DNA sequence: CTTCCTCGAAGGTTC
DNA sequence: GAACCTTCGAGGAAG
């Protein structure tokens, strides 16, 4: 799953968040297995 | 009605409201949705009560937000994941979104896609989202500095106009039923003959000649009323301020037309360069009462008529 | 005090004093708030006086604070969340906001609601009914969304000599001074039309009856008191007085331009356009031509020359 | 996509056209590189779509990039050292891009090769760095806007224009065919003339026109048709649009056709003046109708004839 | 010293000087502030000096800045609230403050209080600062370059004329006892006569002839020794520097008196048209040696009797 | 390459390289750097080269940039402090370099010191530099409109003039032998004559012709092939531009040839008045299409009967 | 070295020198600085110069700097702050320097203090800084520009003059002997009467000779090889370049001696508005070649003999 | 040596000290010269797309 | 975004 | 009607 976390948590950052702020925003989802379009999508419509 | 919900419900704007009509069923008779909208015209006309409009007539919910409250391709990627398939985005004042975010747009726009380049080098991959079809609706006070690129997406224009009397009358008639006063037909045209054309200025009348009408009178607002309402407050049967009847008579009278200076101007009015320059110039230039020329300002023909003076070439 | 408390104290501006009170009881019959309003005009009429008297009249509390003091927006919704309802918010100099303000402000004045992004965090706030009161000399500064927004509009004007001789017998009863009917319209006559002048001649003319004379204002001393200050009988100074002698008998009349005029009377070029001419020009003293300024028949008679076209 | 890709699918254009392909194919005998082209003109006429087809008759991988996207010389030294022998490197908006940018650009289409000079004082040198052979080719609006030592780099000068309705009426009816439409040869004339020349208006003007015929019609687009659908669109047999109008009225009803100065008419109709004077004019002025002089602007007599007022 | 420090020491602004008597004693009767006082008019006739004066007789101590030194509202916000009952704060050059500036001070200077935002974030809050009662004095050579606003809050209006032959003769032997020098009567008049009006220029007079006095003299100036130091200086006995005597001698030996433009008399003298206008013509014609018409410069019958031609 | 090395080389301009050859031998007597040298002129003929040949007899780098590239002050300050002893500055287009940056030359010519401020806050201070000898040598299209306080630091002065067949006909032969090609005298002569008299428009055509005959021709230039393949470019028989062309035509029609204003017409035409004046206007003139009037610019009879209209 | 640097050395400028020597005298006797002093007038008639040569009688370290290299009133108060007691700063170009930092000077040049502001912003206060007894020397190309508050404390004034022949002659003598050329009597004077009285030129003109004198002479500037030289320069017997000659020419070939108005003359000549009048037409009224009147200008007598035409 | 020359090279072209540093220290090879460094910092740092 | 200053037009006199 | 001189007004560009 390490790799999506990276590969996902890496195009957030590349929206323009922070490192730190867009780190913590995919750490706070659950399901770690989905694909990292899941974590993306789940990250920004929790963060809206 | 003054809140509406259909094209049948929306006064004035008839040559827009026309051309939608026709697009609207269309896309309605696919499986399509409407191709991106672009409106122009000045502020205060109504381009946002029209976008609520146009949701309705397609049976679509609607998002709202502006350009100024953009500032990372993240909020704008977030806000359309949030769009269900045929959804309506508006967008307010576009010309102002910063190029780091117009760059995005395009793909979006075009192809209902959006590319997230990440890594470097021999790491370089991008990862792909799929978005619902969803229609675009912008609008714009300025054009001039749109980019071309961003231009060539949207595929219908439309221009608002300033309201005509004849309809500019029933809003006046129509926001007398939210407040609780009678108002006679002869004394609204007398109010919309004086309101600029735009909505926002015959509602401040009108609440100027209630408080009057209630004070001195007997709560009801007639045609022998409303001539003392409007005799009180300076605003002749053009539309035309205590200031502005001074600008033009001192013109006439001291200068025989002009050419004259902004500063010679000022100086006799005891007001500001900017005060004449922002406030009171532009309505005159509209109605055709002066013009700006290398040498001064300069009256037309058209002022001498309407302040009673005689003329010659 | 020297400023009125209420209406029955204000003196002239019988339009805007007439309109406000029309729409304050109106207000008050509906128990809702004022419309917001609008004071601009020249310096010295009464406008930051009669933002003082509105309050008093519709019996609320008066917040007060300016333009320049407001530097970003979070001083801006700090002062809002402190609005009860009813209360009024006065902003002095309003010219001055930075742009980045006003475009929060026309939108609390529309629906009442505030919702901005001030280590970035959203506020969202709701507030009651206010009224929002700003005064300004430079009223074509502020942005054309933000004159829309207001609902009431007070152009100040200039007193009448019968206006101003009464704020001069008014203004003696506070320092406690004597004066007599006529020696005060001699006083009028020289203030200009403006209330501050007035007040500040007073002082003056005080000042002279206390130690060259016996701290009473009669026909005599101020004729000896207007003498030492040099002010004619029309308010010209010295230097105005020169100007038009200098434009009569060296250039038979004019025209003349502005730097010969200037290099004549040993005055900087600013300082004739920007400080004397304004009030010599609304007096109907001088002209300004496309070949220069010339004196009218009016400054003829005034000074004492026979007129010759 | 509509665009086309070859040569022998290219509407139009018929003398860059047959002048660049003498170039192409004389380069492919000599085995080298092309010569720098600038490629100028209207907006929308196809400057970006004959980029394409360049690189498809050459054989070689196109690169490209935009003026406003390139922000440091890292950006430009990056990008040049990413290309391989014979790459064609596209640049829109060439004249846009910053002043700093420029200097480095200068040395390599010169010499093919950069020389990053560092050190201060005592100290001071020079990396020699090599670049493969390439070929730059830039799109402006404005051949007179580029920097002019910048514009004698470019050896070979293309300058596109305005279509002839023969042309026109091809690309409406290949269009046509892509959506399906059933167009009569005498309906594809009919906006071809209108499209005032350029083929983004033309392929734009017949989307909506087919929205019309679906509903006011049975689906067939006649001469009939499209007459109607036209006036209901405001756009005026002439092609002027509904600001376009505006000006025009303006002027001989309220200044009797002037003189009138920018300011008075961009004030009376309510448009932003950098808009009047960039999107508006310039079509006015090529096809006669306005005429600028130091006292402002005038309208001609065939303005007073079009719009159908007796001339003074 | 070299400044007065009392009104017994201050020769001449005897206007200026009987009015400031009478509102300083009055206030002392009331005990309370003297009224805001604005120093202007033209250079070196004793504004700076009469700020210290006012301060002197009215028995407090004197706050000195300046305006270029005062640049954002933080400065004035600090300089204020450091005042005690009764100080006199002094703004040299008050017409550089920044308009954003001055705003401050139309609360300070009629109600004594400012809006001071304190704090920052969610602590910050708008607070009244209640000042105490204290004069402000400004001085400055450009009045008109002051806002209306601020301009009709000060009090009192003060402004300097030039002197006369005999209070110059006073001041110069007044200073002629600073330094330690016997000068005779009429050698004191012969200075005075040719400083145009200005005491500072009296002074720069005296100090030139005092050098040679002590090097090509005895160090004594008598009207000898004068006469021959006005000569090096080349000085008229009006006060015409070389220039202005060449200028003068063009008009009337070429032209005839005029009518003659500027720019062709500046080429004549091989001056700049700047120089000319700004140095030179003003004392000609505050003086009456030249005339200003639509034509041009004309000499007046006093400039032919002065160089000894006929007005002919 | 095409640029040549040495004067022998450098075919035409006599008159300057007979100056600078004394000039530049007797600097090497005497161990000392050349004087500042200015260069003027049209664009094109020649001037950027003539630096090189310089800093080649001299033995010495040459370093290149244009005014228009330096920003502030900061920016000339970092350049002086890179140069070894007797070095080249060549910096084009002087005369468009900022007020700003122009005042630091006035010193660092005269006398090679510098005096800047280094450092910030507490730390700010003044130190004077000392410049190691170098010659400046700049280029300029408008000989008077450099200021009077930089022109006069420049020793010596080049005006370089057009280009005579004679000489022209030669580069075309030059240019066509470092090339592999075979041109007969006959053709140089004819493609010279369509050069508008200046090397850099000689030898772009010469590059495109090369293109044509080894494609529609036999691969040797003749005079048929010439005519021919000048006639596909827009080159007229007597070389007149495109850009030419349309200011011809438009002053005939919509002026009836005159006299105009050439601010209106380049806005009429959509040029830029600067590029019109310095680059197509002088050839006109001093060919006799267009003459000067005080009213503005006048078409001659030559104009119309070589466009072919009445001159009525 | 060329610049003098003692009043022995220093040729011509009697009337400032007289002056400065008794000024300077006196000074040194009494044990103080020497008054602050403004030099002014023409380009190149050595007012630079005469800077330094002040600050070696006086016998005291000279300070550097120039009016364009501050920028910020903190830059000054820098400079000041390093003064030692009898420094001499030199500010060169003095009037380029900004108002809002010029005024800052006016309580340094009399009350030697400054106010400046001081603290972290919490506390802030303003201080009065002291400095030592210096002298500030000006130098300015024109005066005008100079706010009348700061000419007004400036205590010696020196106006720079033309030089004379014989001055002009011995400059020319001395700095042949620093190149270790010979030169004749007979040939100096040939140069000196072509300087237009400038002492840069006249060394100008004998660099360019020596080369020539040198290179193809035999190394002595002889009366013959100076008229060779010079013709080769093209400058004419009375200094009159190409475009001098040219415009005495016309007027006596085309107009009779005129009058002839500035538009219509300029356009006979190809020459610009401004540039015929402010380039050129200054020296040929001041030597009398033309002169100006009310109906235009004539070329006079003494223009025809130049030219060899027959006066009538 | 190269790499206080790698490093003020990128420094000149625009990187900031911090993206020099890394740029610079990713890439290792001590038979590289300072040409071949500069031709590999930059060609590791750009993102190659198809 | 603001102060300054310079480019430009036109009224009036004289031969 | 060609040539000079003065004065006003709106840009625009360097802070
Ligand atoms: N006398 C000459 N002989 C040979 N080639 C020349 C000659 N003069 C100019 N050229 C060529 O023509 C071009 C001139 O360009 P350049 O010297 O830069 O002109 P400019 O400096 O006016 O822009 C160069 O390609 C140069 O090689
Ligand atoms: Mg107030
Ligand atoms: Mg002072
Ligand atoms: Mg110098």
């Amino acid at each position: 799953s390490e790799d999506a976390e990276q590969e996902a948590v890496a195009a957030l950052v590349a929206l323009g968040y922070k490192p730190q702020e867009a780190s913590r925003m995919v750490s706070k989802i659950a399901r770690p297995d989905a694909s990292s379009e899941t974590l993306i999508r789940d990250a920004l419509r929790a963060a809206l | 009605t003054l809140r509406p919900q259909y094209f049948k419900e929306y006064i004035g704007q008839d040559k827009v409201k026309d051309q939608l009509k026709i697009f609207i069923e269309a896309a309605k008779l696919r499986d399509e949705a409407l191709d991106h909208t672009l409106l122009f015209g000045p502020p205060g006309l109504g381009k946002t009560t029209m976008a609520f409009v146009i949701a309705n007539e397609m049976g679509v919910n609607l998002k709202q937000t502006s350009g100024p409250a953009i500032e990372k391709a993240g909020d704008l990627v977030a806000i359309l994941n949030d769009l269900e398939p045929g959804d309506i985005l508006f967008i307010d004042e576009i010309h102002r979104m910063p190029m780091a975010v117009e760059e995005v747009l395009y793909s979006a726009m075009e192809d209902y896609y959006i590319d997230i380049m990440i890594g470097a080098g021999e790491t370089s991959r991008s990862v792909h989202l799929d978005l619902p079809p969803f229609t675009l609706v912008g609008a714009t006070t300025r054009a001039g500095m749109l980019s071309n690129p961003l231009r060539a997406r949207f595929g219908i224009n439309g221009h608002m106009e300033y309201y005509e009397l004849p309809d500019l009358t029933e809003i006046v008639e129509r926001t007398s039923e939210i407040f609780e006063m009678t108002i006679t037909p002869e004394a609204a045209l007398e109010l919309a003959r004086r309101s600029r054309g735009t909505p926002r200025i015959a509602n401040r009348l009108l609440k100027r000649v209630r408080d009057y009408a209630q004070i001195m009178g007997d709560g009801v607002i007639d045609d022998k009323i409303a001539d003392q309402a409007l005799t009180m407050l300076d605003v002749d049967h053009e539309g035309l301020d205590y200031v502005d009847q001074k600008i033009l008579r001192t013109m006439i009278e001291m200068y025989g037309g002009g050419p004259v200076g902004l500063g010679t101007l000022s100086v006799n009015i005891a007001e500001e360069r900017e005060t004449v320059e922002d406030m009171y110039e532009p309505y005159l230039i509209q109605k055709g009462f002066i013009m700006r020329t290398r040498t001064g300002r300069v009256a037309t023909a058209k002022a001498y008529e309407h302040m009673g003076y005689d003329y010659t070439r």
